[PDB]
């Protein structure tokens, strides 16, 4: 939402520059946001009603990543990059130092017991097969 | 059996022994800058246990040292050997 802030800030500079600018002038400059904002609304609205939990959010945006507005697609894509950071962050440990670090949320991994995949949560784009390699590496490091 | 309480060679191990940690300690500080630079911590927050690891070095020296004083210096086995000999009556004639 940062660019919307910059734009509003800029309009003032012009109004400071000239003392009589029509509202229509406002409509024209802000009318690219007129379309991106309604779209992002559903991405959140789905999250609240379905009580989407943990990684299942990562998929909810990805299905709206197929959006027919090129701006929206780029706009949402940024968010997934941010969210992946955490997943990449949690996977950065169980795979590496053999310890899960999760309270209530999950990273699709639940000795040789209490450690197993959560099919429901697993994001779709990530294939089941790769997950198994991951599970193998973490269990492997955990044992030795 | 009498090789362990050398004493004069024990000292050389120590400068080498604590210099050896300096080498990890040399890379660690710089790499701590790289780890700090990378995503705040490239590794999990729990990885900070790597910084406190050198303590083990002092621990090893402590245990080994105690053993020699407790054993060769104090000839402990002989105390167990005599206690067995007289209290458990191993020596045939005394019993």
């Amino acid at each position: 939402l940062q660019p919307y802030r910059q734009a509003l800030l800029d309009l003032e500079q012009e109004f400071l520059g000239d003392p009589h600018l029509s509202i229509s002038h406002v409509n024209y400059f802000l009318d690219q946001f007129q379309l991106l904002f309604p779209s992002v609304m559903v991405v959140v609205e789905q999250i609240k009603s379905q009580k989407i939990h943990g990684c299942q959010i990562l998929e909810t945006v990805y299905k709206h990543s197929c959006g027919g507005l090129p701006p929206v697609r780029s706009a949402l894509e940024k968010i997934l990059a941010v969210c992946h950071g955490v997943m990449y962050k949690q996977l950065s440990a169980w795979m590496l130092h053999g310890l899960l670090l999760d309270q209530h949320e999950e990273f699709f991994i639940k000795s040789l017991k209490q450690f197993s995949l959560r099919v429901e949560i697993l994001p779709s784009y990530i294939p089941v097969r790769v997950a198994e390699k991951i599970l193998f590496v973490g269990e492997s490091v955990q044992m030795f | 059996m009498s090789e362990p309480p050398i004493a004069h060679l024990l000292r050389p191990v120590l400068p080498r022994a604590f210099a050896f940690p300096v080498d990890p300690q040399v890379q660690s500080a710089a790499d701590e800058t790289a780890v700090q630079l990378s995503e705040l911590l490239t590794l999990p927050v729990l990885m900070k246990r790597s910084i406190t690891a050198p303590l083990a070095a002092h621990i090893s020296l402590v245990n080994k040292a105690a053993v020699d004083y407790f054993f060769v210096e104090l000839h402990l086995e002989a105390h167990y050997e005599a206690l067995r000999h007289f209290l458990l009556m191993e020596d045939g004639e005394f019993a």
